């Protein structure tokens, strides 16, 4: 997997890929 | 938090999956 | 339709129009 | 849920606001 | 909405989304 | 085909092959 | 239009300069 | 122009509404 | 499902999911 | 190919990287 | 074509796009 | 490399193609 900074939009995705049908939680505050 | 963790610093594959529900 | 790809241009959407305030996925 | 509503339809900025916490 | 920079393709989906079907111009010049 | 998400991945793809000259959206 | 030509067929770079201004 | 007003600066959803058609 | 739009997602994912050892694309 | 496996069905992170380098 | 720097996804994005049917290979180590 | 060529220097069209197959 990548090692690297991940933000906005791109850590959004990146979670969505990583945790699939579990989903997840975006809180950024 | 996760911003703080994955985008100001790097997270690994277990980090990031700390914020799965 | 495939509901994943749609579920991909549906987190990025939410990211822009919730902001601050986040969202919970949950498929 | 929003793929139902917003996956064969188009869902607006409004209605998917609908959906943030 | 997000209040923070949006530059490049990310701006352009944006007004993409925003926009909606009154459509866009995307001129960066 | 969901002409919207294709929509998406068009504006995408035109940002990169119009650049400077940029382009119109109007379905 | 774009969406036409490019949703159901693939278009390449050199159609879809067409679109540009 | 929308490069200078929303990615160097930032826009709010009036201002980046601005650039609708 | 078209192919193509589903490529652009998948040529995404690997780059996130193969990171330093890359990938091959070849239609 | 990932295509074929992937685009009808969902395709994890550890089926992904089969086709990494 | 865009004269600007290209990085992550969004450079290889930009190669799934110009390169097209011949694909591509992306080997950013 | 591809990185130092179009990520920290900028790639025409033709130098971005030299990383198709
Ligand atoms: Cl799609
Ligand atoms: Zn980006
Ligand atoms: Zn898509």
């Amino acid at each position: 997997f990548v090692n690297q900074h991940l933000c906005g939009s791109h850590l959004v995705e990146a979670l969505y890929l990583v945790c699939g049908e579990r989903g997840f939680f975006w809180t950024p505050a | 938090g996760i911003v703080e963790q994955c985008c100001t610093s790097i997270c690994s594959l277990y980090q990031l999956e700390n914020y799965c529900n």
